[PDB]
């Protein structure tokens, strides 16, 4: 019971670490994409 | 080099065990149940497709499937399916 | 990424909403299937399967059996008023029609004492 | 006007077809499964500070019998076994949950002569059966199914012979395997068919 | 069930100490700690040992997986307790691993040493094979641990080790280090450890290294110099060596892609068939120079011998649970070669099965993870050696509570 | 939404980087000290009364105790964070390099109990520091005040088997400086003035680049006497300390407490890692901590790791230009994150499991 739990927990912990790392990478990439989208928002405000 | 064929035996045995814990089902009975599942699937899908096409619609939506269930299932059998589907959709969009 | 959750679990269905939507999107039934169509279809399929399985198990317990067989499915489908209406055109392999009772033979005629 | 106000899909489907105060604390606890009273610690809730340790129920020890010196000297006397040679067996049984595959290894071969697994198990079961036969009221399973150590010995020997088969008893053994069917078919289909055909020729 | 404890996995190469219930040990440092007789000073930190100073003759507090210097053992325990653990031993039970071939005299002396010096609340001394089986999800099975000093196949049946089935072979990390030494000496490669290098310049492949020697050198011993050289050799092993898929064939060995590696001094060269001829000695010690002798049992031979000395009734289970662990097991293609040899040797009836744990953490720290999950069980609470048990029954209590 | 409410803390023994999260800088900080009568104050008041109070550091090279000292640290942090809990408070606290169980369990339990927070979390400073940039692996030096972490955080997981540390980050460096002074010019001789002493390094922190130049920095005899000024105005022309104790960090033997230099310390730290992973360990070396500003540390680390590392691997430095609070920046990037809401600990899972949660 406890060994299956520990193995699943190790796998889930590594998965969550991958999740958080990919999430911070997404945060940075989305910050830059948000700068680009602020330029596009200037364009869209001209359009409006 | 395997030629795997799919089936609903996995969701039907589960349903059977959740509704009848002590009663099993034979392989041929499982095949008959799968055939019924596929037949009802085809019927509902075709009815929803035709209903959407009548209204000049290119998308089958939950409303089309709901009206198709109203049409196909007879008497006091449609209502239950419609209620189950609505309660599943409401519980699905609620992010549970 | 976040722990992936299936669509059958979200709605609360046993039958596969994923495989349903799969068969639908590449089944040519439409051009762009809606997100809710497969959920509703799987829910109705699950309800009908649960009902027929309940009836088949009841028939099996009445017949004193544990494994459901085409006999039980046929009996359940032809006994229910609405399932028979839904499956009137359907025929089942190794099935049978509803039988008649032979007790009527006894109080009309049986073998006599002649050379018994 | 349309009431709506809810989710698009659910809305269409429905209408279109009309303070905590429980502190965790580091608590000491005594395990009833122990006789030394060792005090351990556990992360428990505040609502159960003092409750018995639940895992103590998982302490069902094996039922190894205990007997007195007089009982031994009277009934369990054996020419090939002495008290120093017998008590150790039951000690190991009590210590390792009465499994003889581990007890054999634990046998002290320095002070004691070498013993196999089967003879150790036989001695143990014989001691148990004697203790039962010399007991009437406690109902110690008087009719114990003591295994036959000789049958067990020959089984251990024949399967060990079947174990080492590398050169030809595992690869060329396919020949004897095919022969298992050939002799069960060819012998019959030859001799019994000869009898049948002789009877036919007699009738013919 | 889970109580604040400290699981100690004192291996011959590295010692792993951490809290029970964790997925990895809290600290992992080399066991060959440097020593200076000043009492004697010991350094139990990688940053405090591999340093260009402080002669630090390597005492290796343990050898052959058993304690050999109780003073150095006390020193390393103290350092592990107040360097990374940083907690009073009297507040945490201790579950420590032991070699299966550990004598009772040691066991008892170690037990008493942790009650009259550290005054720990509870103690337990479990065998490494039992812990390995415990971690990999098997109560019965064969534990193949190819450590630094020896490669051993330890058959575990129902959580207990079968001593009669223990088979050991000296073909271990030490043998690989010796073979790498011989290879370097044959190829005219000067093994220069890092502490002797002041600076280096990039040179072409195969050309002499262009490095400058530090003027203010440390006062190192032959032991510490050999220790640094062995660390470099182990890095080379982890970087280059690869086990041959099948029996070593010189013709096939010359058709494999080479592996590039640069020594600390800058010398770099590609290795062809020499990197696949060294790991062959582990499985086939016949084709080994200087090892003239056939008594040495290879990995597969060790496994087959360990399984053969056990009762046939459990040999099927042993073959069905053959757990592979140890640092040497991390060499590339080692697992494949082992599985192939065992399938060729294992009889057909015996279903051979190799547990699929091959990660560095899963392999090198298997023994520690075993005790980590063993001390986190509520059932294990009734097996502890309590201070009262030791005070009453004495040092010999280790033989009854944890045989 | 814990994102818009996020709170972060990094106490250590150098400076308490705490306050409301959401911005790219600490809302407010205090030197993380507590004081009591000799025969209670915290934060700036304790720093002001250091000459008359019995100051103690609730953080001791990583070890922390929260019944009065760290509890008062948190009570002062309450001034930096938002006011009474129900307003805004997802709380992540300051974990040490490696003291997972003892620190995490007790800290979480006692903080939940005291502040009653419906939300909280815990994590090591290493991952939250690496999140400042975002990449596969980091060997962050994290030389703060009481610890010099060698954390090889591969894929955001602090590998403990390869984790090492050094002790010359904060008070050791400042003490070595204070004792090198008064051997060369003015100085002080008490902890009451160690702050004005470290105020010499907070402005002049050029490194010597020893072992490659090793004499020319001082032999130039020009453009090195920046003459740091004391409150009185003394112009003693700060000398070899311009080159002494930037290297004591990289050469502990220079101080007297001996250990692997920071460069070789991190080198060994990555050497203990896997052989297939150590590739991106060289090319993703990050530097964190207040003691890492030291503009010359970048080139020194490059040179030393190149000397030790193989030629095939290049030493790519990505040390943020504002690495002063790299820990806080990445910690807020992690906490202030909408999709991170599902990983916080609340009353429900607390009551079901308790502080004995995975940690
Ligand atoms: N990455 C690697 N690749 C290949 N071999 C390695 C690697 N790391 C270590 N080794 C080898 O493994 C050996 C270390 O073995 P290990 O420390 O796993 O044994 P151990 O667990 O200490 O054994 P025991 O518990 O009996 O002391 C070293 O001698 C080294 O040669
Ligand atoms: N402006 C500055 N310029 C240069 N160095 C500075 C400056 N401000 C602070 N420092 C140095 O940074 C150190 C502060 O350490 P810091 O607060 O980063 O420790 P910490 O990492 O929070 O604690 P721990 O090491 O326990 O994690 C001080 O010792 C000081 O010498």
């Amino acid at each position: 019971w406890l060994s299956a739990d520990f193995a699943q927990e190790r796998r889930w912990k590594r998965g969550v670490a991958r999740k958080v790392v990919r999430m911070v990478i997404r945060h940075h990439e989305e910050q830059r994409q948000k700068e680009e989208r602020a330029r596009r928002e200037e364009q869209a405000k001209l359009r409006r | 080099k395997r030629s795997r064929k799919e089936s609903y035996s996995v969701y039907v045995y589960k349903v059977l065990k959740q509704v009848h814990p002590d009663t099993g089902i034979s392989s041929k009975a499982m095949g008959i149940m799968n055939s019924f599942v596929n037949d009802i699937f085809e019927r509902i899908a075709g009815e929803a497709s035709r209903l959407a096409h009548y209204n000049k619609r290119s998308t089958i939506t939950s409303r089309e499937i709901q009206t198709a269930v109203r049409l196909l299932l007879p008497g006091e059998l449609a209502k239950h399916a419609v209620s189950e589907g609505t309660k599943a959709v409401t519980k699905y969009t609620s992010s549970k | 990424r976040a722990k992936a959750k299936s669509r059958s679990s979200r709605a609360g269905l046993q039958f596969p909403v994923g495989r349903v939507h799969r068969l639908l999107r590449k089944g040519n039934y439409a051009e762009r299937v809606g997100a809710g169509a497969p959920v509703y279809l799987a829910a109705v399929l699950e309800y009908l399967t649960a009902e027929i399985l309940e009836l088949a198990g009841n028939a099996a317990r009445d017949n004193k059996k544990t494994r459901i067989i085409p006999r039980h499915l046929q009996l359940a489908i032809r006994n229910d008023e609405e399932l028979n209406k839904l499956l009137g055109r359907v025929t089942i392999a190794q099935g049978g029609v509803l039988p008649n009772i032979q007790a009527v033979l006894l109080p009309k005629k049986t073998e006599s004492h002649h050379k018994a | 006007k349309r009431p709506e106000g809810m989710h698009r899909e659910v809305y269409a489907l429905l209408y279109s077809d009309k303070k905590k105060v429980r502190p965790w604390k580091w608590m000491p606890f005594t395990n009833p499964a122990r006789k030394d009273g060792a005090m351990f610690f556990h992360w428990r809730r505040a609502a159960e500070e003092g409750k018995d340790y639940p895992f103590a129920r998982f302490n069902k020890t094996v039922q190894v019998p205990v007997y007195s010196e007089q009982e031994y000297q009277l009934y369990l006397h054996d020419d090939a076994w002495t008290k120093a040679e017998t008590d150790h067996l039951f000690d190991l049984s009590r210590r390792f949950d009465l499994r003889f595959v581990v007890i054999h290894d634990r046998y002290d071969h320095q002070q004691f002569k070498k013993r196999s697994v089967e003879d150790l198990k036989e001695r143990y079961y014989h001691i148990c059966a004697k203790l039962a036969n010399v007991r009437a009221v406690p109902g110690t399973d008087l009719k114990i199914p003591v295994f036959d150590a000789g049958h067990e010995r020959r089984r251990k020997e024949q399967l060990e012979r079947l174990y080492n088969r590398t050169p030809e008893q595992v690869a060329e053994e396919e020949y004897l395997l095919q022969e298992l069917r050939k002799i069960e078919a060819r012998k019959k289909e030859r001799e019994k068919r000869s009898q049948d055909l002789q009877k036919l020729i007699t009738a013919a | 069930d889970e109580v604040g404890a400290l699981v100690f996995d004192i291996g011959s190469y590295t010692v792993r100490a951490g809290y029970a219930g964790e997925d990895c040990p809290k600290v992992d440092f080399p066991t060959a700690i440097g020593m200076v007789v000043e009492g004697p000073t010991y350094y139990i930190d990688t940053n405090a040992l591999r340093v260009p100073r402080e002669n630090m003759e390597a005492i290796s507090p343990l050898k052959n997986g058993m304690v050999e210097d109780w003073d150095s053992f006390q020193a390393i325990l103290d350092h592990t307790y107040k360097m990374h653990v940083k907690s009073e031993a009297s507040l945490h039970p201790v579950l420590m691993s032991e070699a299966p071939w550990n004598t009772r005299a040691k066991r008892e002396k170690l037990t008493e040493l942790m009650f009259e010096h550290y005054n720990i609340p509870a103690f337990f001394l479990c065998k490494t094979a039992v812990l390995t089986a415990f971690a990999n999800g098997r109560s019965t099975g064969l534990i193949l641990d190819s450590g630094a000093t020896h490669t051993t196949a330890i058959p575990v049946h129902d959580g207990y080790v079968l001593q009669q089935g223990i088979v050991k072979s000296p073909l271990a990390g030490d043998f690989i280090t010796m073979q790498c030494r011989e290879l370097f000496q044959e190829m005219n490669i000067e093994l220069v450890p890092p502490y002797m290098i002041a600076s280096k310049e990039a040179v072409r492949e195969g050309s002499p290294a262009n490095w400058k020697r530090k003027e203010k050198l440390p006062q190192v011993t032959r032991s510490w110099h050999n220790y640094m050289c062995n660390c470099v050799i182990q890095d080379f092993q982890a970087s280059v060596l690869q086990v041959s898929d099948s029996t070593y064939d010189e013709q096939v060995a010359a058709q494999m892609p080479t592996v590039h590696y640069e020594f600390p001094n800058g010398y770099n060269c590609d290795f062809g068939a020499e990197r696949l001829k060294i790991p062959e000695g582990l499985f086939d010690p016949s084709n080994v120079k200087g090892l003239s002798g056939n008594t040495m049992l290879g990995v597969s031979h060790v496994v087959t011998t360990s399984v053969g000395m056990c009762d046939i009734d459990i040999r099927p289970g042993l073959y069905g649970s053959v757990i592979v662990a140890g640092g040497n097991t991390l060499i590339q293609s080692f697992t494949d070669r082992l599985n192939r040899e065992l399938s060729q040797k294992t009889p057909p009836s015996m279903r051979l099965k190799l547990i699929a744990n091959n990660t560095t953490v899963e392999r090198r720290f298997s023994s520690w993870i075993g005790g980590s999950i063993l001390a986190s069980l509520g059932t294990f609470q009734q097996m502890w050696i309590s201070k009262q048990e030791y005070e009453e029954g004495g040092k010999q209590c280790v033989e009854r509570k944890c045989p | 939404d814990d994102d818009i409410a996020a709170l972060v803390v990094d106490n250590g023994s150098g400076m308490c980087k705490a306050g409301f999260a959401g911005d790219d800088a600490p809302r407010a900080v205090f030197p993380s000290i507590v004081g009591r009568p000799r025969h209670s104050y915290v934060g700036d008041e304790a720093q002001s009364k250091r000459g008359i109070l019995t100051l103690k550091y609730p953080i001791e090279h990583g070890i922390v105790t929260n019944w009065d000292d760290m509890e008062k640290i948190w009570h002062h942090t309450f001034y930096n964070e938002l006011r009474v809990a129900p307003e805004e408070h997802p709380v992540l606290l300051t974990e040490a390099p490696l003291n997972p169980k003892a620190n995490r369990e007790k800290m979480t339990q006692i903080m939940f109990e005291t502040f009653n927070t419906p939300a909280m979390y815990v994590a090591i400073q290493a991952v939250l520091s690496l999140y400042a940039s975002g990449r596969t692996t980091g060997i962050v030096m994290d030389s703060g005040d009481g610890v010099t972490h060698t954390v090889p955080i591969y894929e955001g997981y602090a590998l403990p088997h390869a984790i090492l540390r050094l002790d010359l980050a904060g008070r050791d460096l400042t003490d070595y400086l204070m004792k090198i002074l008064t051997e060369r010019g003015y100085s002080f001789t008490t902890t009451a003035e160690r702050e004005i002493v470290r105020d010499i390094k907070e402005k002049l922190c050029y490194v010597a680049l020893d072992f490659e130049q090793e004499m020319a920095t001082a032999a130039s005899s020009s453009s090195l006497e920046k003459s740091y000024e004391l409150p009185d105005g003394q112009v003693i022309t700060i000398g070899n300390e311009r080159f002494r104790c930037p290297e004591a960090l990289f050469q502990p033997s220079f101080l007297g407490m001996e250990s692997c230099g920071i460069h070789e310390t991190t080198f060994n730290s990555i050497m203990k890692c896997d052989v297939d992973i150590r590739k991106d360990l060289y090319a993703n070396t990050v530097l964190s901590g207040g003691t890492t500003m030291y503009p010359g540390i970048a080139d020194r680390m490059q040179k030393e790791i190149t000397a030790l590392a193989p030629s095939t691997m290049k030493i790519k430095i990505i040390a943020p230009p504002e690495r002063k609070y790299s820990v806080w920046i990445g910690g807020s990037i992690l906490a202030s994150l909408s999709t991170f809401q599902q990983m916080w600990i609340s009353k429900q899972e607390y009551d079901e499991s308790g502080p004995s949660i995975v940690h």
